[PDB]
């Protein structure tokens, strides 16, 4: 039905112009990612040396991708074989082609995480609403199971189901994770998996104000001074008697 | 600061296009470095993701 | 002597250095050098965007992400083409409106070169939009070119030549790539002969008087306020690509292209909003494209209906107040555009396509006249 | 802003996805006959692996110090000698090596014309110098890596 | 689950369900919920009311949560 | 074309300058031109303002009519 609830507006540590991203919890979302989020969503336009730099350590980063394996090159015959992922190759499709997503899913296709907080409204705000608040399916509103209820969904009818349930845990630093931090978390790395950019835009952005902020009175005070000749200037008109 | 720092910097600099030129190009140099510094610096108040802080725990 | 007299320098002195121009001159007349920036900026960045972009749906919108990501700068560089399109199409409305505000439309030979400027940028920019593949990109490409369809007898066969199928698929990519990368040297070409009509007569100025009593060099005077004009472009520009890259795309065109889909959704960018109204406020398929095109070719009718004896607005108060009511008349489209097509969105969204035309083909002629007539001219 | 807008356009036309750089390929040498010229993939480049019958050591074993461009012997280029590991590029452009129809010892780099021999070097003339031996290390006899 | 994470939503959502805007709310709701219940062949089903309250409980959520959380 | 000596015919006419060296880029910028800005305010409010509330008024009412539609009480 056109009738519908748009997300309110959480106070990300992201929001709000010159705003670093926080790391330590994108790293804490990475955890979230991998261990509940990625058995049926794929992140195909990350790899794990992206990971590098931002939150872990080379050899962190690299200790994840050997875990578990893909599809490598192929054996000297015409068949491929299975190595420890490598820092090179991209986070690790669960379902083949779409129609697999159908299979083993409802019959619901789950939707990239690439982007998705570019793709949708509100960003991390919707994901955010989307995860902590579920609710009771209200009077005359008939479910059938498959499709859940969620607010803020178009539709309220789901297909997801909420696997965020206070947990399936993790931890680095050990934070105490119910539904809320492991929420939060996620959309944070989510950010970054969307918008990797983020930080250095907003430092260029810094320097772009600190500068235009000092070019622009000059470059006026360059131009008024020529222009001076003009504005302070004098007009006499002396026709013959 | 007395016989003016303008008219120094005219007389000793600015008089001829070349050390003009001269000046602006070392003057570009030096003003890169303490910026880009700068602004960097300035933006550490942000003591979060702060890879230096990082780097330390793990 | 040497500026002057060399084959190559008499165009740029004739050009840049000794044009006689109006000590008259305000703000609203910077655009000019704002476009010419605009499209080199636009030229620029797309040329780099093209040594990692590739024209095949199945890795279309992959190299988009690959140069946001692994390209070094390749995001700003992208953002920048993407917030220059926008940029292009603001200072383009601007430079419109200046001169319809100022009489400068009775140059015609300048003028129609411009709407051809105008039509040029934006058959271009649609080109552009479709490139990434993105759920927006092929949608709108599919929307905007069936409008063609509507053309009696010719139609069905016009809109499946420029497709290349029977949808817009691999050869509709390939194909826009190719436009998309001749316009705008085409432009560029147009562009000089925009210049090349208007320095037949030099520049108009708020009066509409004539300044031939009055002209400065363009040297000083416009070269610095040009820059300082490009150097205000710069910061719209950085400020919308650094700190909101995504304001005026709207987060929505990302996850690739689904010809099954169907978003509730559906509108072209924000500069077509307004035209876009214009076109499903009229019950009727021939109608609704035949209006479409009317509310921009439109231009090319206005020196035909100037009807008063001073050139400029400046002079003329009920001009300005039809005036201000075309360009306020022009949010309400865009922003109907905007919006879909239910019940209180579709009537008004009729109205304000009446009064568009009302106001420029009835009422602003007539109150040209009664200005007349109130000054015994 | 100048430099920098320029530097970014400049440095975009560089990196990417092209840090790759994994290789260290599983070679084994006893594996492969006594002289087959054997090309692996190195992050890319054409890894040229002749081993060394008896026989063409000793026209390796046979070089000039005295006259030479970049001073060296086959000996004091592999560290066990008989098992140089060369690569396919050439000093000068781009012609992988051909295996044999060249001057001295084997090798021959076409483009235009090259001539090498069993150690890589450059014998005639345009390839200023003599391949690159990629570390050309082992792991036991038989067994054998690259760096 | 059974008992023993303390969910901060929960608690921060107490004290932000209960308060006046989504008092009044919550009561429509459940106006609104008693009538559907208390039929058969109806179709005026209570969707609206539902996010009526949960906005302005959410909103109110937003205002005071992030605060708390590590 | 045009130039500049073949533009038009002048008579009687003096122009004073005075070298940018010399003066202010900056004269009473405050002083002379805050008034200055007010003064124009004034003289376009009436000709650029009502059209746009017109659409402002136009905008508010429009949304509400839609999102007030899309609910319903009674049949
Ligand atoms: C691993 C178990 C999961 C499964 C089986 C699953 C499945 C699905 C399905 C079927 C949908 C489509 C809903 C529909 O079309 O009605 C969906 C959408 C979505 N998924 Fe999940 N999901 C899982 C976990 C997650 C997690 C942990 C997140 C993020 C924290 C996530 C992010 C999303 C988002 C943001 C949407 C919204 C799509 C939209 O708004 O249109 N998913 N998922
Ligand atoms: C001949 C010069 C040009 C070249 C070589 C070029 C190149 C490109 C390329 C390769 C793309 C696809 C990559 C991308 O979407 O970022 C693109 C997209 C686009 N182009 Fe251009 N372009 C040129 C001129 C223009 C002109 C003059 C405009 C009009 C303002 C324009 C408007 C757009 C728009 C709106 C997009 C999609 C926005 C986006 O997704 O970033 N381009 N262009
Ligand atoms: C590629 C896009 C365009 C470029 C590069 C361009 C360029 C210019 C330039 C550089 C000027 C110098 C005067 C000034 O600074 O305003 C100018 C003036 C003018 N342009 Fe354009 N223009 C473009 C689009 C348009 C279009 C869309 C129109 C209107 C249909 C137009 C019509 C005019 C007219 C009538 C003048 C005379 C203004 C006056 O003397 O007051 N141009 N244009
Ligand atoms: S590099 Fe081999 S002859 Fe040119």
């Amino acid at each position: 039905s056109d009738l519908e609830l748009h997300p309110p507006s959480y106070p990300w540590s992201h929001r709000g112009l010159l705003s670093s991203l926080d790391h330590t919890s994108i790293r804490r979302g990475f955890q979230v990612y991998k261990q509940v989020c990625s058995s049926c969503h794929s992140m195909d336009y990350v790899a794990y040396r992206h990971l590098v730099g931002v939150c872990y350590t080379e050899d962190e980063a690299k200790a994840l991708a050997e875990e578990v394996e893909v599809q490598d090159g192929p054996n000297e015959d015409g068949e491929m074989f299975m190595r420890p992922g490598k820092l090179s190759d991209y986070f690790p499709k669960p379902y083949p082609n779409p129609e697999a997503a159908r299979a083993a899913n409802n019959g619901a296709l789950p939707p990239d995480l690439s982007y998705i907080v570019r793709a949708r409204h509100g960003g991390e705000d919707y994901v955010f609403s989307l995860l902590t608040g579920y609710c009771e399916p209200p009077t005359g509103v008939s479910l059938r199971e498959g499709l859940y209820f969620n607010p803020y969904f178009p539709g309220q009818a789901i297909g997801m189901a909420p696997p965020i349930y206070n947990e399936v845990l993790e931890f680095d630093d050990g934070t105490p994770a119910t539904m809320s931090q492991v929420a939060k978390d996620v959309c944070t790395f989510l950010r970054w998996a969307a918008e990797p950019e983020h930080d250095h835009r907003k430092r260029m952005g810094l320097k772009m104000l600190l500068m235009m902020g000092l070019l622009l009175p000059l470059v006026y005070a360059m131009k008024r001074h020529k222009w001076s000749v003009l504005k302070s200037r004098k007009l006499a008109y002396r026709p013959p008697k | 600061v007395a016989p003016t720092l303008t008219a120094r910097l005219y007389s000793l600099l600015f008089r001829r296009t070349s050390t003009f030129a001269l000046t602006i190009v070392v003057g570009a140099l030096f003003f890169e470095r303490a910026f880009d510094q700068g602004a960097d610096a300035i933006y550490e108040h942000i003591n979060e993701g702060k890879l230096w802080k990082h780097i330390k725990h793990k | 002597n040497i500026r002057k007299s060399h084959p190559l320098m008499k165009i740029v002195n004739n050009a840049f250095i000794d044009l006689p121009a109006p000590s008259n001159i305000s703000s609203w007349w910077n655009f000019g050098s704002l476009l010419g920036i605009c499209l080199i900026l636009q030229i620029l960045t797309g040329l780099f965007l093209a040594m990692h972009y590739t024209s095949d749906t199945t890795t279309a919108f992959s190299s988009v992400t690959h140069i946001c990501r692994d390209v070094n700068y390749g995001w700003i560089i992208r953002y920048m083409h993407a917030n220059g399109a926008s940029m292009f199409f603001i200072c383009l409305y601007m430079h419109v409106g200046r001169g319809l505000y100022y009489g400068s439309y009775t140059f015609l030979e300048t003028w129609n070169i411009g709407v051809i400027l105008l039509l040029t940028v934006m058959a271009t920019a649609f080109m552009g939009y479709v490139l990434p593949w993105g759920q927006m990109s092929f949608w709108g490409a599919t929307v905007i070119t069936n409008l063609l369809s509507a053309i009696p007898y010719i139609g069905t066969n016009l809109v499946e030549w420029i497709w290349g199928g029977f949808s817009v698929d691999k050869a509709t990519l390939t194909r826009f790539f190719a436009f998309h990368f001749i316009l705008p040297f085409i432009i560029m070409a147009i562009a000089m002969v925009h210049l090349l009509f208007l320095h037949e007569t030099g520049s108009n100025n708020p009066t509409g008087i004539s300044s031939d009593v009055d002209k400065i060099p363009f040297h000083p005077y416009y070269t610095i306020k040009d820059i300082l004009g490009a150097l205000l472009l710069i910061l719209a520009l950085m400020l919308l690509v650094l700190f909101a890259p995504d304001l005026l795309g709207d987060p929505d065109n990302y996850t690739p292209a689904n010809p099954l889909n169907t978003p509730p959704h559906i509108k072209p960018e924000w500069y077509f909003l307004f035209a876009y109204a214009i076109l499903r406020s009229i019950p009727n398929k021939l109608g609704g494209v035949l209006a479409l095109a009317f509310s921009i070719l439109i231009l090319a009718l206005i020196p035909l209906l100037h009807t008063s004896k001073q050139r400029s607005m400046m002079f003329r108060p009920l001009s300005q107040c039809l005036f201000w009511a075309l360009v306020a008349d022009l949010l309400t489209l865009t922003w109907i555009g905007g919006q879909p097509v239910e019940h209180p969105y579709i009537t008004i969204g009729q109205l304000a396509s009446v009064l568009y035309f009302l106001l420029i083909l009835v009422l602003m002629p007539t109150a040209g006249t009664i200005e007349n007539k109130l000054l015994k001219w | 802003a100048a430099k920098n807008v320029v530097s970014q356009f400049v440095s975009s036309m560089s990196a990417s996805a092209d840090v790759l750089a994994m290789s260290k390929i599983e070679i084994k040498l006893s594996d492969i006959p006594e002289g087959k010229n054997m090309a692996f993939k190195w992050r890319g480049k054409p890894l040229f692996v002749r081993h060394r019958t008896k026989k063409e050591i000793d026209q390796e074993a046979a070089v000039e110090v005295s006259q030479l461009r970049d001073p060296q012997h086959d000996l004091e280029r592999v560290k066990k000698p008989e098992w140089v590991i060369l690569i396919g590029v050439c000093t000068h452009l781009g012609c992988v090596p051909i295996a044999n129809a060249g001057d001295f010892g084997g090798y021959y780099c076409p483009c235009h014309g090259s001539h090498y021999d069993a150690s890589g070097r450059i014998r005639k003339g345009p390839a200023p110098l003599n391949l690159e031996v990629p570390s050309y290390e082992f792991t036991s006899d038989d067994m054998v890596i690259v760096g | 689950e059974e008992e023993e994470l303390v969910d901060p939503l929960t608690t921060v959502r107490e004290q932000c369900e209960q308060l006046e805007k989504c008092v009044k709310a919550r009561e429509r709701l459940e106006l609104c919920d008693e009538r559907v219940s208390s039929r058969s062949q109806t179709e005026e089903d209570c969707t609206e009311e539902l996010l009526d309250f949960l906005h302005a409980r959410d909103h109110c959520v937003a205002h005071k949560l992030f605060n708390s959380l590590k | 074309g045009r130039q500049f000596g073949h533009l038009t015919r002048v008579r009687h006419v003096i122009t004073y300058s005075l070298s940018p060296f010399e003066q202010r880029a900056f004269p009473h910028y405050f002083s002379k031109g805050i008034p200055n800005v007010l003064r124009r305010t004034r003289a376009c409010i009436l000709r650029v303002a009502p059209p746009f509330v017109a659409f402002y008024l136009v905008y508010t009412w429009g949304t509400q009519e839609f999102e007030k539609s899309k609910r319903k009480n009674p049949a």
